[PDB]
């Protein structure tokens, strides 16, 4: 999850060689859809990860309080100041074929929480099992077994 | 599982992971993301029941949905934002990613088309790769407004003997839509080439949009400084004509319309008025946006968000309603205790002028939250009371 | 057990919602041999439906798995849905269809005359 | 870092929930449905410590 | 084989549009004035620009022979010989409608993968072009 | 759209749009068949303004008649140059056959 | 209503989903654990005799 | 625009000089 | 806070001064010797006062000191934030964003949010995963998850340097691509 | 808990860059960026690595061990 | 509201029509009186019109 | 020498930057995708713990010592442990270390990788050495004790490619740009206003003339002169990264020459 | 933990909507943290 | 649980060959060819240097899945004219070009004296 309520789990697991690059070697750490931000119209994901570029360039926390006089131009002059772009976007290249991404992406670090649901404490299967006492039927739970 | 089109029979691939895998389209008629979500397997344990699970309930076969003779399935999420981005009168593709698009295609028929650039570079066109994965002998023609035979906007679509001719392909298109290339296919040619139909066009449209990348950013959901200026006077003008129906029913001289008290027809023109400006407002900020700003090709596109999404996260959030009106007056006269008594400007009763990109003042973030807390409490509500409806 | 908040709604559930709001013949009798319809004022449709022909896919590919004598030239075919299937397409399938009316009569049918166009 | 603010329950660590109640000797006026035979009801949920 | 039409337009107007890489172009004919041309133009790689004159030839094949896409495309080997090494911008289509404007006037839209043209005139010259593909071949 | 007169020149029909058009004009019995035609679309048309106090044209309905019409256009190569080879008795019968080819309740008796 | 309308069944399986556009549409994406817990019974037949024999 | 940095241990040492 | 009459500026003025601040922050310094100044130094001396859901409705708050208080060019991305024209305030909020939750108080820019999505993370945040307790070795929880390398995060909120959540982080500082890279 | 050795995204080790940020920070009275940076930590991944990292076993370390010989 | 009437033209024309909504049902009595058209009544609630007008 | 032609830029004992010309695109990339992943490395593999009182978990020192760089300079002498002869493992194809620390001081006693002591006999080779970069002569940090804990272990170190675990990593991050000025029109620059304000030009724009804005699009034109800058972790030198993966993608595309002439003969 | 000490709960017969946001919690519960389950907005954080 | 084996992405298994050719009946003198237990890596180089030669009239490869280590590769040449030697010609081309690559990078490093 982020700390916006975008949760989601794993797609898929790339490699370094495969996974797409920027003219910097950074590789991300996490790759996520765009289609998730403007649906659900959140825009402080956007600019905590800005501030937070800024933040690591700098060397110092980035002020993520609400109601501040603190505003994307200002991230955007101070990421423009560190060398960067100034919306915190970057030039990468596909991984497979070493192309430039056509489309500029935005990148950056971002704060991420790990969820308690794993796919190992979800994941069930079934043939056949221990049935009820009452009914004959197939018991409640993943823990025994169950339908 | 409210309907039938979430009961399918799907065919095993076996994987070396923990997780169930299945193809983006199906992800509309089961009602699923992934966000956690999980979903159930169950084994036929007879061959009579395994031919009928084939037979009657395979995916292909329920491609078109009986609830409302539209295809329940349809190209969606990126996979649709890709296709725009393939399909356009910009994007031409050169002969080492026109070979490969060529090849992802399982059922090519082998030859290679002939490029819509001869000379003085051999560049195919977005329009003539997707053609390859539609297959032969399907023919759709639809026009938007103001679309000729000529097509400067190049809006509408026309495929002729499995070749689109002109037209971007979008929502109306591939989507979940009556009319659009699905229905065509499954409805003329069967169930099994528009289940290949979709393989074909996910698998060239995924490998496109992974040579050529797509982003969204935080500069995708900003205008300039003149359209901030104008969207600024659109509420500024706004405000003055909320005060000067203020004074007009405070010197007792506005009418009552008909069925309705001067108090209810106060709050209405006030809210119409405001739901105007965000209106004007975000109409401003979507004309401003180029075609490299993301969002308005995600909108245009039809994939995901929509109109008010950049109203609101650009220009303007608008009113925030409980209960069909503004906030109404919790305390003595007044919404919060930052106002003085009998404060009916549109800020003191629950109207956010502040974009999203801008911040929200202490009241108005109040009452937005005020308004997710309606929203949340009326769909949890909905959802209860319409499944034991369903049942 | 477990605490979280990711709100999975509990299905099949709607006796919440319903503790919520508790407060508000002629032709044909007997077993005589006027239910057995003959071929001429057979009133029913010669086209084979989608559930009928499931059910021949079934029952002649589970024929065919419990070892019955195939009717057609096998091209090294080997599961019994498909086999099956190439049996109806040349109508070498010896299976008759009863389609029952509402009142207790029926209609017979052999798949060999039935036309299979889906 | 621990904050105390539980208690400890046969091994396992009890937090009480504060419960919300209306206000005692607080007199409130409501308005009853059309049908009922009272327009208006005022009442006091008296309580003494 | 033989070419199905050939003229010279002057371009009145570009129209670049919404567009960053094809531009739309309108062109009339010197020799008639009843015939002209509306073309989606890669200004990249066929830079035109307002007030030039383009020679336009509509083509059913490219080699010399006469004719006997049903045939897979290759790329161009060194030494072969075509009517392409003779013009700058070489396009390949689809017709797709013929529409009777007036009682001479017949118009022909063709296709280039999603870049348009319609051309207008009397049917006296543009009675060759019939339902099939064809190459459009451009020089300035 | 609908009327078509071999007796008249207000309403009558090109004869370059099919072969047998240049001495079909004057003709009785298919200038009857035509009559009839007419009077059964003017009465249909009434029934739909009757149905449809509205008057929406878009309805839901069972085959879509223009992507057939447009797969015989270009499976056939229908270049609309060309006169027809159609002589319009057998559009007629062929139209009043299809709807007697259209089996939906299979009983041969009276009511169904 | 709980044991009759609605009950607990043998031969199914439940877990988490994750996009996979390189599958077809009528094809999910079974884990190997699952596929090896999950049972299906073919008979033998003389047109299967070696791979079911394989698989024994 | 303000600095959007949590800088205190520069506040630190100020109020430290300033003591 | 408490706006006093203030005669000697002819407005109203909160009570606190610049030289409370001053001692706070040296009582908070001394602590990490000098005259002890806590909060019941600010709440004896009339400079702070408990303000419950009965008084807030026959009463007058103001956002801040330094913009509704005085009597009164503008930057182009910073928000309209109205001073309401009037200067009768006779509290002040000490700050606006102690208005939200704990684990709401997490979230970067909260009000840069559809609301619904702070809902979401604040009931999201308890299902986080990270250090709880610092004798984590020695507790026998029935469950408990710990990550190995837990970051505080880089983008942070000052509610949550009262909250030890840079102390004891739950989460980590991830680069971020929003990008369609591959269709998974 | 401790340091890691080694940035998730592009590799470089820093597990043992962290004792001298902590010596740059203790005595030269240094800014962290400029301090981080002296440290050859040139791409913000690298430096979200020493930045953001918390030291947990100095709050770990001062119960006393289970076993002691 | 802008009812669609057939034309003498044949067309259908946008003609405005004055109709009048009532709160509140009745039917036994509304539908009698002059001056309103009671063959195109309608009535929001379907229990009065199966108790006054028919059950189809 | 006719071929790809390389130009040095800046040089270093663990990083190197280079300009790449000459060459097609895949070639590069492909180089690229071997430096990270292809190239062999001696990393910590097993870990057999004795005694471990810490306040860490067992298999947290277990993975921090698998991440641990060791020197891997005469690598391609070692040998496979899947390929040996062995049971489990032997000198021939691993190399054992082990760490062992207590806690003698009262103040805490920060076990660094240099305490990792090589005690299988290597037969003259140059690996199995931890790397020391920093001026304090300290390793990379691997466990803090306090006064009475014990931390005896013995790691196990094999060979292996970056593809199946990110501890076989030399390359760490890999600097790779071709045609900074956007001459070939590979990106088309997102803007507000201008194309040319807001996005800032790269440190390689010097290395190549600036378009003159009125020339017309090459369309010929192909992609070359790549820019490159390798960053070593410190396993193996920053130049034997380079060369190692030239040798691994001779040694791929040998194999591919190999099992295509064993079935042509067939 | 914090906001789990920090909580508070309502108990739900009668003809009130106490699973909206008030006006007059302003300042004295979240405004928005409450869980996603049948107990929205009854159970409120301070 | 279910997580494959990290050094399956590089050891082929038994009974499994490093190619498998498979003369393809769909275009004439085309032949797909499927390299097992590799990437993108060696597929994005065979196919440019198949590009690069003139006798190659189609040449493209695709990964069927990322989960697989797999990856086929389609070769369509001249009439008279194999595609393994086309294949053929290409490696030894590829070997040539970055074995000049090798002795290019290592004489300019001797010319280095700085480190
Ligand atoms: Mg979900
Ligand atoms: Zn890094
Ligand atoms: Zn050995």
């Amino acid at each position: 999850a982020s700390r916006h309520g975008q949760k989601g789990t794993i797609g898929i697991t790339y490699r370094r060689e495969d996974m797409p690059f920027t003219a910097e070697g950074i590789v991300p750490d996490l790759i996520i859809n765009p289609h998730a931000i403007p649906s659900r119209m959140t825009v402080a994901h956007l600019i905590e990860c800005l501030l937070s570029k800024v933040a690591a360039l700098s060397g110092n926390e980035g002020d993520a309080s609400p109601f501040t006089d603190i505003t994307v131009e200002g991230i955007s002059k101070l990421l423009r100041e560190h060398g960067y772009q100034s919306r915190g976007f970057e030039v990468m290249y596909n991984g497979h074929t070493g192309k430039k991404l056509m489309a500029q992406i935005f990148f950056g670090p971002t704060y991420y929480q790990r969820l308690r649901h794993m796919v190992d404490d979800k994941i069930h299967a079934r043939a056949r099992g221990p049935m009820q006492v009452l009914t004959r039927q197939p018991v409640e739970g993943r823990s025994r077994d169950g339908g | 599982s409210l309907h039938k089109m979430s009961m399918m029979a799907h065919r095993v691939k076996v994987i070396p992971y923990s997780t169930f895998r299945l193809n983006l389209s199906v992800t509309s008629p089961y009602n699923a993301d992934f966000d956690g979500d999980e979903m159930n397997l169950h084994v036929p344990q007879s061959e009579e029941t395994r031919a009928e699970l084939s037979q009657l309930c395979a995916v292909p076969l329920q491609i078109v949905s009986p609830q409302s003779n539209k295809p329940c399935m349809g190209i969606v999420q990126d996979t649709l934002c890709g296709i725009r981005k393939l399909t356009l009168r910009d994007t031409f593709i050169e002969l080492d990613q026109v070979l490969n698009m060529l090849y992802w295609v399982p059922d090519w028929d082998g030859v290679i088309p002939t490029p819509a650039i001869i000379k003085p570079k051999p560049l195919w066109s977005g329009k003539q790769i997707l053609s390859v994965a539609i297959p032969n002998g399907i023919h759709l023609q639809r026009f938007d407004e103001g679309t000729t035979l000529l097509s400067p906007k190049d809006n509408g679509m026309l495929i002729i003997d499995g070749q689109i001719i002109f037209g971007v392909v979008e929502k109306k298109t591939v989507g979940s839509s009556n009319g659009g290339l699905i229905h065509v296919v499954t409805r003329e040619k069967g169930p099994q080439v528009c289940a290949k139909l979709f393989g074909n066009i996910q698998k060239v449209v995924n490998f496109w949009l992974l040579h050529n990348g797509f982003s969204t950013g935080i500069g995708d959901t900003i205008a300039d400084g003149p359209t901030m200026r104008e969207i600024t006077e659109t509420i500024a003008e706004a405000k003055k004509k909320v005060l000067d129906v203020t004074k007009e029913a405070q010197a007792n001289l506005l009418t009552a319309k008909h069925g309705m008290t001067l108090r209810e027809s106060f709050e209405d023109n006030v809210v119409r008025f405001l739901n105007e400006a965000r209106d004007k407002a975000g109409r401003l900020a979507e004309v401003n946006l180029k075609d490299l700003n993301n969002v308005k090709q995600m909108v245009m596109a039809g994939s995901k968000g929509s109109f008010i999404n950049i109203a609101q996260m650009s220009a303007c959030v608008g009113q925030q309603s409980v209960e069909g009106k503004r906030i109404a007056f919790g305390f003595v006269d007044r919404t919060l205790p930052h106002f003085s008594k009998d404060d009916y400007s549109p800020e003191s009763k629950g109207f956010v002028e502040n974009s999203y990109l801008r911040g929200l003042t202490p009241q108005e973030f109040f009452f937005h939250a005020m308004g997710g807390r309606e929203g949340l409490i009326d769909t949890a509500v909905k959802t209860a009371e319409t499944g034991y409806i369903q049942r | 057990n477990e605490n979280f908040e990711d709100f999975d709604v509990e299905h099949f559930s709607d006796e919440e919602t319903y503790e919520e709001k508790p407060q508000f013949e002629q032709i044909r009798r007997k077993t005589l041999k006027e239910k057995a319809i003959p071929k001429d004022q057979r009133a029913t449709t010669p086209y084979m439906t989608k559930y009928e022909r499931a059910r021949i896919l079934g029952t002649r590919a589970l024929q065919i798995s419990m070892n019955a004598p195939v009717f057609v030239d096998l091209e090294g075919e080997t599961d019994p849905l498909r086999i099956a299937m190439k049996e109806l397409a040349e109508k070498k399938i010896p299976l008759v269809i009863r389609r029952y009316l509402p009142d207790g009569s029926f209609e017979d049918w052999s798949v060999e005359e039935l036309i299979v166009d889906l | 870092f621990d904050m105390g603010g539980y208690f400890i329950i046969n091994g396992s660590e009890k937090v009480l929930i504060a419960q919300e109640r209306s206000a005692g000797n607080i007199v409130q006026v409501f308005k009853k449905a059309a049908p009922s035979p009272i327009s208006h009801v005022a009442e006091i949920r008296s309580a003494l410590e | 084989s033989n070419t199905l039409f050939d003229d010279i337009f002057q371009v009145s107007e570009v129209d670049p549009g919404r567009y960053n890489k094809v531009c739309r172009i309108e062109a009339a004919s010197t020799t008639q004035d009843q015939c002209k041309l509306t073309l989606d133009i890669n200004v990249e790689l066929f830079p035109v620009a307002a007030q030039d004159s383009l020679t336009v030839t509509i083509a059913s094949s490219l080699n010399l022979e006469d004719t006997p896409a049903t045939r897979s495309w290759r790329p161009p080997q060194a030494g072969d010989r075509s009517l392409a090494d003779d013009y700058d911008y070489v396009m390949y289509g689809t017709a797709y409608k013929f529409e009777e404007v007036s009682k001479d006037l017949i118009a022909v839209y063709y296709s280039f993968g999603g870049l348009l043209m319609r051309l207008e005139g009397n049917y006296r010259n543009l009675n060759n072009l019939k339902q099939e593909n064809a190459y459009l071949l451009i020089r300035r | 759209r609908y009327r078509v007169d071999l007796l008249n020149t207000d309403h009558t029909l090109d004869p370059s749009l099919l072969e047998s058009g240049s001495e079909i004009l004057g003709d009785l019995k298919l200038q009857v068949l035509l009559d009839e035609e007419y009077k059964q679309l003017v009465k249909d048309r009434k029934f739909l303004r009757e149905v449809f106090v509205d008057g929406e044209a878009n309805w839901p309905l069972p085959v879509n008649i223009r992507r057939i019409i447009q797969n015989a256009q270009q499976t056939f190569h229908i270049d609309h140059t060309k006169p027809s080879d159609l002589t319009i008795k057998d559009i007629v019968l062929g139209v009043k056959d299809l709807q007697e080819n259209l089996l939906v309740l299979r009983g041969k008796n009276e009511i169904i | 209503r709980g044991n009759l309308m609605g009950k607990r069944v043998d031969f199914s399986a439940r877990t988490v989903i994750s996009g996979d556009p390189n599958l077809e549409l009528d094809q999910v994406g079974v884990p190997k654990s699952i596929a090896k817990t999950l049972t299906y019974p073919e008979v033998v037949t003389p047109y299967n005799i070696d791979r079911l024999t394989q698989l024994v | 625009n303000a600095s959007p940095f949590i800088k205190r241990d520069r506040m630190r040492r100020n109020f430290l000089r300033m003591r | 806070f408490i706006v006093e009459d203030d005669e000697s500026l002819g407005h109203k003025e909160l009570k606190v001064r610049k030289g409370h601040i001053a001692k706070l922050m040296a009582t908070e310094y001394q602590d990490i010797d000098v005259e002890e100044y806590t909060w019941s130094s600010l709440l004896n001396e009339g400079l702070v006062e408990y303000i419950d859901a009965e008084e807030e409705e026959s009463i007058l708050i103001a956002m801040q000191p330094e913009d509704l208080e005085p009597a009164e060019d503008v930057d182009p991305a910073k928000r309209i934030r109205v001073s309401h024209h009037a200067t009768t305030f006779t509290h002040c909020e000490i700050h606006p964003s102690m208005i939200l939750g704990v684990a709401a108080s997490i979230i970067p820019f909260p009000d840069h949010n559809q609301s619904p999505r702070n809902t979401y993370q604040s009931a999201m945040g308890k299902q986080a995963m990270g250090v709880f307790l610092t004798n984590y070795n020695v507790r026998m929880d029935t469950m408990a998850n710990i990550l190995y390398y837990p970051q505080k995060p880089l983008g942070t909120t000052r509610a949550m340097e009262y909250l030890k959540f840079r102390e004891l982080p739950a989460g980590q500082n991830a680069i971020v691509a929003i990008a369609c890279y591959s269709g998974y | 808990m401790i340091v890691p050795v080694r940035c998730f995204s592009c590799g470089k080790v820093v597990g043992d860059k962290w004792e001298s940020y902590l010596n740059l920070l203790q005595e030269d009275e240094l800014d962290e960026g400029t301090a981080l940076s002296r440290l050859g930590l040139k791409r913000y991944c690298c430096r979200r690595m020493i930045l953001t990292h918390v030291d947990l076993i100095e709050k770990f370390l001062r119960y006393n061990p289970l076993e002691k010989r | 509201y802008d009812r669609k009437v057939p034309s003498p033209t044949g067309e259908y024309v946008k003609e405005p029509e004055w109709v009048l909504e009532t709160d509140g049902v009745n039917l036994s009595e509304v539908m009698t009186v002059p001056g309103i058209d009671p063959t195109r009544i309608y009535t929001n609630s379907f229990i009065d019109i199966m108790e006054v007008l028919g059950i189809e | 020498s006719e071929g790809p032609q390389v130009k040095i830029r800046e040089a270093s004992k663990d990083n190197v930057d280079f300009i790449l010309s000459n060459v097609d695109l895949a070639m590069a990339n492909s180089l690229r995708r071997v430096m990270i992943a292809e190239i062999p490395t001696l990393a910590i593999d097993s870990v057999e713990v004795e005694t471990n009182t810490t306040v860490l978990a067992d298999e947290f020192i277990a993975h921090r010592l698998g991440l641990i760089p060791l020197q891997s300079m005469d690598i391609e002498q070692l040998e496979y442990s899947r390929d040996c002869f062995c049971e489990d493992h032997c000198d021939k194809c691993s190399v054992v270390l082990t760490l062992q620390a207590f806690g003698e001081s009262e103040s805490t006693t920060n076990v660094y990788s240099k305490d990792l002591v090589i005690v299988s006999n290597l037969m003259g080779r140059n690996i199995g050495h931890p790397i020391i970069q920093d001026k304090e002569g300290n390793g990379v940090l691997i466990c803090k004790l306090r006064k009475g804990q014990e931390l005896k272990l013995t790691c196990v170190a094999k060979k292996g490619i970056a593809k199946e675990h990110a501890k076989w990593g030399p390359a760490a991050a890999i600097e790779f740009e071709y045609d900074p000025w956007n001459k070939l029109k590979h990106t088309d620059y997102w803007y507000e206003q201008d194309s040319a304000k807001e996005w800032p030009q790269s440190k390689n724009c010097e290395y190549e003339d600036p378009p003159n804005e009125g020339d017309p699009f090459d369309y010929k034109a192909q992609a070359d002169t790549f820019y490159m800058n390798v960053e070593s972790v410190g396993s193996i030198p920053v130049d034997q990264v380079v060369v190692r993966g030239i040798d691994t993608l001779q040694k791929k595309v040998a194999s591919i020459l190999l099992a295509l002439t064993q079935m042509d003969q067939d | 933990t914090l906001s789990h000490l920090r909580r508070t709960n309502t108990p739900i017969g009668k003809l009130a909507k106490p699973r909206q946001l008030h006006n007059t919690h302003w300042g004295l519960v979240c405004p928005a943290e409450t869980p996603e389950g049948q107990a929205c907005g009854l159970v409120k954080n301070l | 649980m279910n997580a494959p084996d990290r050094f399956e992405l590089f050891l082929l298994g038994e009974g499994e060959s490093k190619l498998k050719i498979d003369p393809d009946t769909k275009a004439p003198n085309a032949v797909v060819i499927t390299f097992e237990k590799e990437d993108h890596t060696l597929g994005n180089l065979i196919r440019a240097e198949l590009l690069n030669d003139r006798k190659v009239l189609f040449a493209a490869y695709k990964v069927e899945h990322p989960f697989f280590a797999r990856f086929k590769l389609r070769i369509q040449t001249t009439e008279g004219y194999d595609p393994k030697d086309a294949l053929k010609n290409a490696c030894n081309s590829i070997i040539n070009k970055l074995g000049a690559l090798k002795t290019n990078f290592e004489t300019e490093w001797n010319l280095q004296t700085l480190a």
